[PDB]
This record gives structure tokens, sequence and C-alpha cells, in this order.
RNA sequence: CGCGACCUCAGAUCAGACGUGGCGACCCGCUGAAUUUAAGCAUAUUAGUCAGCGGAGGAAAAGAAACUAACCAGGAUUCCCUCAGUAACGGCGAGUGAACAGGGAAGAGCCCAGCGCCGAAUCCCCGCCCCGCGGCGGGGCGCGGGAAAUGUGGCGUACGG
RNA sequence: CCAUCUAAGGCUAAAUACCGGCACGAGACCGAUAGUCAACAAGUACCGUAAGGGAAAGUUGAAAAGAACUUUGAAGAGAG
RNA sequence: GCCCGGGUGGAGCCGCCGCAGGUGCAGAUCUUGGUGGUAGUAGCAAAUAUUCAAACGAGAACUUUGAAGGCCGAAGUGGAGAAGGGUUCCAUGUGAACAGCAGUUGAACAUGGGUCAGUCGGUCCUGAGAGAUGGGCGAGCGCCGUUCCGAAGGGACGGG
RNA sequence: CGACUCUUAGCGGUGGAUCACUCGGCUCGUGCGUCGAUGAAGAACGCAGCUAGCUGCGAGAAUUAAUGUGAAUUGCAGGUUGAUCAUCGACACUUCGAACGCACUUGCGGCCCCGGGUUCCUCCCGGGGCUACGCCUGUCUGAGCGUCGCU
């Protein structure tokens, strides 16, 4: 909706600036076991509560 | 009728954000939440769901003053001193 | 006295538990009257009461208040053990004269069901297992 | 045999605590023995090892008479890199090869004035030991 | 280079809010430098730069604080801040003389009927 | 059901008994702290007696026990009194007092 | 559970006569010898040595 | 009518304090079922238990007899062993069910109102001076203010005074 | 007739309780479908409007020494 | 049930006398996980329809351009909004996975960008209604009630 | 012979059993036994040169000061008068939240004091400090054909 509140707008700020994938230098670090971010959220398939 | 047709029509929600306790749990027409009863003095807690009990309870959050005053105990409140300088 | 709160009658269940308008109140009406001293003033403390008059429909209670951060109690010896976190909410926990009444307590035969703190107390010691280390 | 009842003799307690100490006990546990010549000057036994002491390597591939000065430390991996103990990967650059330090003797000492601090401290408390054992 | 709190108790605020100043106007840079693409050396430097500015300002309220306590130590009435600090149940105990002081019937009978050391005979 | 023959039993179990149940897995540590607090209070107090402030003779209260005497909980006014004791200073110096308890013989 | 009955009590006149049984056997060569231990040097198995 | 006391009751962003909410294993006060057992079931039982409400502490509650007993008498409370699955209750069916004495752990006793006697001999707060003040106290000076005789303090409480 | 207390006001530590909290010690216990639901970015992902429901998932190697370089293919992917 | 031989494997294991148990599976429309025949089978058939040439490219029935023939036919398969969605918008790049054929293409993936208000709305008013205080009730969290058992105005021309 | 099917073995797949490991649980015990209007528990949003999650932290934002220690942190860069870690007594601690000017959109105020406009003459802009309910002691201002006293 183009009518939206200030908190829900920061709140989809949030949500979108998380849904980048992880850094490369991440996963050559020395006690690493993440290989990929598992929590990343489309558009289409999850629909974020709300 | 009563299923796949009828689920077009839904779009307008119930609840929304509280603002104490966070959840989508705030109902705008009794503007109340619940989960922990906003409006209400007191948060909406039973005992017969230990689970949900669990869920938010002391240990979960940040407990940024308690750990504090945790490891403030530890030396029996010592308040207004400072070590020995070199 | 204190009828029922359900819905119409509708105590569902066994015709043991059917009454509605004759049941009695295990606390006095000095005891609630207490109570409710303490609860509108939340910061002093309930020490006793006295009946002063009822009529029909109403019966009128004087109770007694101390405000425990008041210097003229604090600094007199005899007293301050009232200032004492302990102390808090003596009518809510039932420990003024008044409240002690409904609690049956007592020494001698007649008050066999609280040898110990209470009813709670005494129930619970009767109704445990001493499972020794031995047996 | 231990008697203390507040230190514990759990394995997996005791490695628990050797995997997540903190760098300043990383310090401490990554100590190696001194070289007979300086045991016998200094009357002290062992030494958390430094950035650029010098060192004989007695256990491994690269075991050998060969006196290499330590480049650096690296206490995440408990590790030390030795400026010869090396291999060349396959593009041909080469790698330093991690040797733990207690595998490793010092031949001599960098003295620092904290590090001498630390071996009169040492000798001191050894010596009133052993007098006490008189 | 290092800008350290140990010489910087000394200084009055004014020159203290200066040095805070000049900071401030360096870390802007600094951070328009990042923006515009900089080096990694001027990349490096933001974080000492924040640091020093914690520092500055670590030492002028620690100093403001306690000048501030110093004059009130002398007055009955204090500000909260200023106050003990300590748990609430604590903050509201008897304090030390209105816990030792006894009424003086007690007294008599504590002088008139003290404990006595004794042993007794096998 | 009953089977052939046996005794007719009632156990006690109807109730959630075993939320209540009273294990004795630190009647040892239970043991070893009440030891550890006497000779705490043992020390404290010097050269006073351990056990603590003499009591009084008395006979056991019944037909089944009248003929044993016990420790009683303290000395009388009476006795007290008739042995030049004041009742302030005995308690002060070792000796158990208690006011209820009369003298009939 | 917790409330197993885990601890077992024997009478005292049965413990003394197990520590005599033990005590008695201990001084038989041949039963020492075959609970292993190495005692053909030994010269005699009721050792007793002095104070000291 | 006016002026002045006292009584009763208001108003304050008046000066200075105090309560709220959380956790809730253990504790205290209420309210409080039905599954189940009875080979059915309504009294019983589950059970004064679950759920619900309120209030605390490091423990809580209880506590120094308007007691137990009937003995040649014991002597606050609390906890363990035993009394005892006993006395007793119960469609006397299913089932339920203590206490005294005895041995131990621990052990500690006290204070008001009243009755009376002491020139209210009592208490709180504001100002100044001196001490240390990070648990706001001690001493002095104030023809400083107030509380209080519709009763503050000392003596004194069933063991007598 | 006897016996025993003195109600309708108040304070009081110790012995006692403790599946929450802080810090510890141990075990004839379980050993990744077990043991807490959770050994791992677990009350997480995810579902439900909501009350609430709720997982799966440990192991290269001593050391990355994690396969330079040549060759076919667009590449995945192969041969040396 | 067990003992040897051979192979794989890379760090612990067993015999005897006792002790203890969460101690032996073919089934329980058993629980969890895995894998078959069916089977390269059913099927990829609602709303008329596609064709020629060129370009790019390893690769073209599906991409792009041009040409032709068609459909929607203004109550649209057009142009804009509300609710809802929340970056799906735009540019560049990729073709591992997804788009139930394929793709040089995409609402996919990967890098970056993009929403500018005194006048457009919210913000203000009150509607149906919701909800404090006073009061009443309530063991109690609280509930009823909205002018009703209230000392309910902190405002003002002017004058001193 | 050839195909197909069946059986057994070798090898290779598929799958992830068994075994061996265990910074995790469960159970028992011990000492202590501490939250909050000086703003708790909880929630939200932000903070790293390269940072999504977890963790840590609060506009001083993967931390400041002080003390102890004594040469690192590390995935890549950059740069002993004390690097890093630990301890933690100084300081600081955004928005909601009992949550406190009124409401919950972050909307609308009021009072006092400062800095800009002014050169206080008022507006306007920015900054700072207050503005919740109940209740106790005292102070001030009051009300009453309530009980009185003098005129
Ligand atoms: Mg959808
Ligand atoms: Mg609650
Ligand atoms: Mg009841
Ligand atoms: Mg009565
Ligand atoms: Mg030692
Ligand atoms: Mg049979
Ligand atoms: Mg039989
Ligand atoms: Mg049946
Ligand atoms: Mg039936
Ligand atoms: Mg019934
Ligand atoms: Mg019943
Ligand atoms: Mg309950
Ligand atoms: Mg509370
Ligand atoms: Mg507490
Ligand atoms: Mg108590
Ligand atoms: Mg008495
Ligand atoms: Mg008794
Ligand atoms: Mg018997
Ligand atoms: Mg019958
Ligand atoms: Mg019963
Ligand atoms: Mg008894
Ligand atoms: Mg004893
Ligand atoms: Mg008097
Ligand atoms: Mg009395
Ligand atoms: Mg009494
Ligand atoms: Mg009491
Ligand atoms: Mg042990
Ligand atoms: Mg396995
Ligand atoms: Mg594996
Ligand atoms: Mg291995
Ligand atoms: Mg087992
Ligand atoms: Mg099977
Ligand atoms: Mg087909
Ligand atoms: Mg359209
Ligand atoms: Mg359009
Ligand atoms: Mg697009
Ligand atoms: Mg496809
Ligand atoms: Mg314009
Ligand atoms: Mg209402
Ligand atoms: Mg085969
Ligand atoms: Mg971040
Ligand atoms: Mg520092
Ligand atoms: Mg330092
Ligand atoms: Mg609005
Ligand atoms: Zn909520």
């Amino acid at each position: 909706s183009s009518h939206k509140t200030f908190r829900i707008k920061r709140f989809l700020a949030k949500k979108q600036k998380q849904n980048r994938p992880i850094p490369q230098w991440i996963w050559m670090k020395t006690g690493n076991k993440i290989r990929y971010n598992s929590k990343r959220r489309h558009w289409r398939r999850t629909k974020l509560g709300l | 009728t009563k299923g796949t047709s009828s689920f077009g029509k839904r779009r307008n929600k119930t609840h929304t954000l509280c603002r104490r306790c966070g959840s989508k749990a705030y109902h705008l027409q009794k503007s109340t939440c619940g989960k922990c009863g906003y409006p209400a003095k007191r948060k909406r807690k039973y005992n017969w769901s230990a689970k949900a009990k669990r869920r938010n309870t002391t240990g979960t959050g940040r407990m940024r003053h308690l750990k504090i005053v945790y490891r403030r105990f530890r030396h029996g409140f010592r308040e207004g001193t400072t070590p020995k300088p070199k | 006295g204190r009828k029922r709160p359900v819905p119409k009658g509708a105590t569902y269940g066994k015709p043991v538990h059917h009454g509605v308008n004759q049941l009695k109140f295990a606390r006095s009406l000095q005891s609630v009257a207490e109570e409710r001293a303490g609860r509108h003033c939340g910061a002093l403390r309930v020490l006793n009461s006295y009946w002063v008059g009822e009529d029909s429909t109403y019966k009128f209670f004087e109770v007694i208040l101390i405000d425990p951060f008041h210097k003229a109690i604090r600094r007199n010896p005899d007293t301050q053990w009232i200032t004492k976190p302990v102390h808090k909410h003596r009518e809510m926990r039932g420990l003024t004269s008044a409240g002690r009444k409904s609690r049956g307590l007592g020494k001698g035969h007649k008050f066999h069901h609280t040898i110990g703190g209470s009813r709670r107390a005494a129930w619970r010691r009767r109704n445990t297992l001493q499972l020794h280390r031995y047996r | 045999m231990k008697f203390n009842p507040f230190v514990t003799s759990d394995r997996s307690k005791n490695r628990k605590r050797h995997f997540n100490a903190p760098s300043h006990i990383r310090r401490k546990i990554m100590s190696s023995p001194l070289s007979k010549e300086l045991r016998q000057k200094y009357n002290v036994r062992s030494m958390p090892i430094r950035k650029d002491d010098e060192v004989q390597v007695v256990r491994g591939h690269y075991k050998g008479q060969q006196i290499g000065k330590v480049v650096q430390v690296y206490r995440k991996k408990y590790v030390i890199y030795i400026e010869r103990v090396q291999r060349e990967k396959a593009n041909g650059t080469t790698v330093h090869v991690g040797i733990h330090p207690s595998k490793v003797v010092i031949t001599r000492l960098k003295l620092d004035k904290d590090r001498k601090k630390i071996l009169e401290r040492k000798a001191k408390s050894r010596q009133v030991g052993k007098e006490k054992g008189k | 280079a290092k800008i350290k709190a140990r010489d910087l108790r000394g200084k009055k605020k004014e020159e203290l809010l200066k040095q805070l100043d000049d900071l401030k106007v360096e870390l802007s840079q600094l951070r328009v430098a990042k923006v515009t693409g900089g080096a990694a050396s001027k990349l490096s430097k933001i974080r000492v730069v924040r640091k020093s500015i914690a520092r500055v300002l670590t030492v002028i309220n620690q100093t403001q604080k306690e000048n501030l306590r110093k004059f009130y130590k002398g007055k009955k009435y204090k500000p909260l801040d200023l106050r003990p600090k300590k748990t609430r149940a604590m903050r509201r105990r008897l304090n030390k003389h209105e816990e030792s002081l006894k009424t003086k019937k007690q007294q008599r009978k504590e002088r008139l009927y003290p404990l006595r050391k004794y042993a007794v005979k096998a | 059901a009953p089977s052939r023959n046996g005794m007719i039993l009632k156990p006690h179990f109807h109730k959630d008994w075993q939320r209540r149940v009273a294990t004795w897995f630190n009647q040892p540590a239970r043991k070893i702290r009440r030891r550890k607090a006497r000779q705490a209070r043992a020390r404290r107090i010097a050269p006073r007696p351990a056990a603590g402030p003499i009591r009084p003779i008395v006979r056991c209260p019944t037909v089944r026990y009248h003929t044993k005497v016990r420790a009683g909980r303290g000395f009388s006014l009476e006795e007290l009194r008739v042995a030049g004791i004041h009742k302030k200073v005995a308690r002060t110096i070792g000796i158990s007092v208690d006011p209820r308890r009369r003298n009939k013989s | 559970k917790t409330w197993r009955r885990w601890h077992r009590r024997v009478n005292t006149t049965q413990k003394r006569y197990a520590i005599c049984s033990a005590l008695a056997a201990s001084a038989l060569p041949a039963l020492v010898m075959s609970k292993g231990h190495r005692i053909e040097e030994v010269p005699e198995l009721p050792l007793v040595v002095e104070d000291k």
C-alpha cells in the first residue's frame, strides 16, 4: 500500500536490509561452519507476516 | 463457496504489532493485545502453558541491567571507590 | 454472604456443587475491609481495625495504618519492626488480628488442622512419602 | 592425586576451558621449555613463547639442529610459525607450517624488562621452594 | 598521533571542547572520503577518530561529575545522580544509626544482667 | 480382584503422590552441615559448655513412663528462689529457666 | 525415577563376619597367590613391620 | 455585618518522601473443578488437588498456652523417628484418617493498652556554628515552627507490680 | 466438687523448605531416531488472524598441504 | 551362536569370577528415514493463430527488429487508483537452481540505483460507538457506568 | 548362439546404517540467595574498513575510563610513555515498556530559562528544565445558616 505508517516503513526497511547474502570472506575464516545465508526471504514465497 | 472462493475476500487485517510485547497480536477493534494484554498494567501470563511462559521469561532478552547487577553483587555492591592507581 | 459468581445457575458438575446463594466467605468482613484499605493505600502498613457501626446493608470499620518511612516511627526502636520489608501487606497475607482468625490458628486439640505453619503446611507434611535412603 | 574440591578433573570441562580460554590464558598455555644452557643459567624450566625467540624443533617432520627465529604466534590456532619451517603449495608460493610450542625449545630469549622480571620471579619462587624442601 | 586520556585530565573545558570539535570535523572528512573512495589508510583511521572522540567525551563527563559531587558533598539534599546507587531494596533499609539504637528499657536490662563468661568443671 | 487367599489391603496411593515425594539423598550432607554448625558454635562460645544450659529433673507425665526421669525444659521460679538464684541472673550464668512449671511435690 | 532403591542395609553382625572372613583368608598363601598377588619372595605373608 | 479561634472538608507543577511492574523453584491468604474409583451412579473419592486471583522473603509461616494431661505430672514454635494405617470418619461400601505421650535436631525470650506516679518530663521539621559524612548522624545556639492533654516519654504486664 | 489456663493487642533468630537465579563439584546415566524441543546462526526457520504450534541439521585431513600447470568442451563436466 | 583365513578400515577392545539393567523383533492400517514395481506410463487438450527474413549467440518453434495474417473491440486482453503486497520498480550482468518443453528471456539469481509537497492526503471535527476520573460493586486481577450519589471554570474586557 | 528374465560373486552407483569419537544433555549434591519511578523484566531500531546471521554494544554504539597482565588481533587490509586479553569500583546508557504533559498518528500542547531574528518588542527557529496517578508529614490559599467568642 502506498499509504503506510512510519513504523511500518521502518520495519520494512530493516527486513529489506536483512536480505543480503553473506560476505565471501566469511566462509574461509578458521572457526566457521556457515556455508550460506539460510534466512533469505523471497516476497513470493513467505509473506512477512504483518 | 465456503472455501476457496471465500478465501479471496480477506483483505483487511484484525491484528497489528503490539507496542509493548512486539508481537502481531494487537486487536484493533478491541484495542487490546492478545499475547500480553497491553492496555492492562499487568502482563498476560497463565501457567497452563509453560511453553508460553518460557518463551518470553526473564532469561530470554538482553538482560542489560540484571546481567550487570549479577556481577556487582559479587563485591557487596561496592560503590564510590576506585582501585589504587599506578 | 457470598453468592457463587456463575452465569445463571450453571455450576456444571455433580449435584454436591450446585449451591449458589447460601454459601459463606471464608474471611470476615473486617478482614475484607482491612484488605481494601491496604490495597487503596499501598504506601502504608495496616496495623489493626475495629468496628464502629453497622446497619442492614453496611458494616463500618476504622482501620489504623502506619506510614513506614516517617522518621517519627523509624527512629523509635519498639515500633520499627513494621518498617521491615517482611511486613508488607499483612492484611493481604492474613497476618493482622482480624485476618488471623479465619486461618484456624491455635494451640490444643481444637486446632489440629494447622499443626505447622497453616493448613497448607499440615496437608503437605501429611501427604508426602518419606522415601528414606535405606527403607 | 588431586584433592582440591574446587578444581575439576572432568574431561569435557577441561577441554571446554582449554578450547575457549582467553588470549591471556593462551599465552600461559603455549609455553615451551628452555634449552639446557638457559635452564642452568636462569634456574627456570619453561617460559611462554614470544614473537622473536629462536627455536630448535624436537618432534615432527621438521626436527633438526637448525636455529629458527619465530615470525609470529597464532594464539587462535594454538600455533607458532618459525621462519625456516615451511612448505610450498601447488602454485609455488611458500607458506609456514604450524608447530605447537610444546614440541619446541628456546635457544635464547628476547630479554625485555618484563621478560627478565618474569625470569627473576620464577627463579626466586623455585629457589625458595627448594630451600623449604631442605 | 595517539590521543590518550592520561594527559587530557589537567586541561580545562574550553580546549577540551575545541579538540572535540577538531576531532568531529576530522571524522566528518573521513566519512565523506570513505564515500567518495579513499585509501585503506584513511578508512582505518575512522575507528581511531571515533575512539578519540569517546575518550575526550569520557574525560569531560568524568571531570564534570567529579566537580559536581565535590561541590554537593557539603549539602543535605543531593541530585539523584549523585545519590548512592545500590539496589532499590537496600536503598530503603534502616540506616546504621536507626538500626543500632536501642530503647532505654533494653539498655537498662542489658546493663543490669550482661552475659557472663564461665565454664563448669567435669 | 482378590486372588485365592490373602490380606485385604488399603494402599493410600489414590492421590497424586508422585508429585509430593521426599527423597533423602541429602541426608549425609545434612549431617555434615549440622556437625559443622555444631563445632562452629562450640568454638564461638569458648569456655562455655557445648551442650548448653543445665536443665532440671522431671518425671514423664504418663502411666506408661512415670517411672522414668527426663531432662526438663528449665528450672522453675520456686526452685530458683529457694536455691537463692535470681530469675534474671540464672539465664546469664547458665541455668535454663521457665516460669510455666509448677511444683506439686 | 530418582526414588529407586539405590542403597541397601546389611546386618552389623554380617558385616563383622565378612570382615573376619576376609582377614582370616588374607593369611593363607594359596588364596593370596590365587588372587594374583606376586608374593613368592615374601618371607611371611602375615607381614608385620615395626612402628618405625 | 465584621473580626478571631476550633471543627470538618477542599485546592495545588507547594517542601520532602513512599506504592505501582517483573520473576515466581520454595512460602502465605482466597477461590476452586471434572476426568478417575466405586466394575452402573447421585453421598463419598479424585481433592481442598489442577486451573484462576492476590502478597512476600532469603527463607516464609508459626511461636512463648484462654496447652497437654489425669500421671509420683509435663511446659513456646518448627523439623525427623515412632505412635499408626491406629482412635475415628465412611451408600460403615469403595475408601479416607489424625493427635498425646516417648527419643532426637535446634533451643531465646519478650513488649504494649489498661491500672497509677512524674511541672509533656515526649516527638518531627527549619536557620547558624563544629566533626566525619558513597547506609545524612552527633554536640551546641535559635522570645524558630509544628505535633501532642480526644494523651508523647520514663517506671511497669500476670513469671505479679 | 476437682484439674488446668487467662481469649478477644504486638515482636522474636535456629533446627525446616527450594524443578526459578548466580557460581561450582560429581555420576555403575544418554551417546546425535538417544539425552532437554534445542551438542549446529533453536524457541531459529516455518504454519496459523490470533491464542498457540515448532523442526531438520555433528565428524576431510596431523597439518589446507583444499589439486599449480597441459589438454577437449560454451559450460557443467573429464583425461593427464 | 561362535572360532579362524582373505579384503576394507584407522584407535581402541576382549576372555574368566561376580554386580546392575532403558538387554534380543516380522508383524502392532507400529514411529522416523531410505528405496522399488507401477513407469519412461497417466499426463503437459477451457478461452480461433500463427508465418517469412535478418541479428546476436556454442546453441533459436519460444529472444530482438522488420514484414504479413489474427484476437481483445471502449461493461477491453486499454489507461489510472483503494485494500493487500514490500522492492516485485529501473539499468547492467549470469545462465548453476526456479519459471512442470526450451530460452540468448524473466516478477529467477548477482551488482548497483530509485519515492523531493504550505496548496495531494494523514494530521483537525464528530457519527455509529469506544473509553478514564467522581461514584458504585467487587475475595481479587478488576468490573459497571459516561453525567449519572461530584467544591468538575486555572479563563477574561475592564478597574484598583 | 542373440535379446529378456533369474541366481551367485567382483567392481561401480544409490543410501546413510553400524562402529569409534563429544566444547551437549539428564540426575544428585554444595555455597550464595541479588530486580524496579536513581526507571526493571520484555520489545523495537540502530552501531564493524570490508558484516548477512549468532554474539556484544547504545549516537562515547563488536565499546570509553581505571586496575591487573605483558606483545598481540587475524579472514584480508591499515597503523613497552603499554598491543591484546581479563577484571570491573569511574563515566555513559536511543524509542517503547509499571511508562509519567495529553494521545498513540509520532500528532498536539503549556510553563520557566538560554542561544539565533530581535539587538526584548513581540512572533519564528534551535537548545535545556519541568508538566502522570495514589498516598504520608509539613506549608500556603480557602470553604461551611458546623460549634462558638468580642462588636
Ligand atoms: Mg500469494
Ligand atoms: Mg501476575
Ligand atoms: Mg474455602
Ligand atoms: Mg471467633
Ligand atoms: Mg593446590
Ligand atoms: Mg487370576
Ligand atoms: Mg497369593
Ligand atoms: Mg469401568
Ligand atoms: Mg459413567
Ligand atoms: Mg462427589
Ligand atoms: Mg473434599
Ligand atoms: Mg495453582
Ligand atoms: Mg507485586
Ligand atoms: Mg528480594
Ligand atoms: Mg516471620
Ligand atoms: Mg503469657
Ligand atoms: Mg507440643
Ligand atoms: Mg504396628
Ligand atoms: Mg452397605
Ligand atoms: Mg480428605
Ligand atoms: Mg510429642
Ligand atoms: Mg539436644
Ligand atoms: Mg501511658
Ligand atoms: Mg492476654
Ligand atoms: Mg498472644
Ligand atoms: Mg508474627
Ligand atoms: Mg565426591
Ligand atoms: Mg550415527
Ligand atoms: Mg557422516
Ligand atoms: Mg582419528
Ligand atoms: Mg543404560
Ligand atoms: Mg523391522
Ligand atoms: Mg504418453
Ligand atoms: Mg488496467
Ligand atoms: Mg500501468
Ligand atoms: Mg522488470
Ligand atoms: Mg523448464
Ligand atoms: Mg512549488
Ligand atoms: Mg469502562
Ligand atoms: Mg551386482
Ligand atoms: Mg549490522
Ligand atoms: Mg580501555
Ligand atoms: Mg592496559
Ligand atoms: Mg488518529
Ligand atoms: Zn502485546
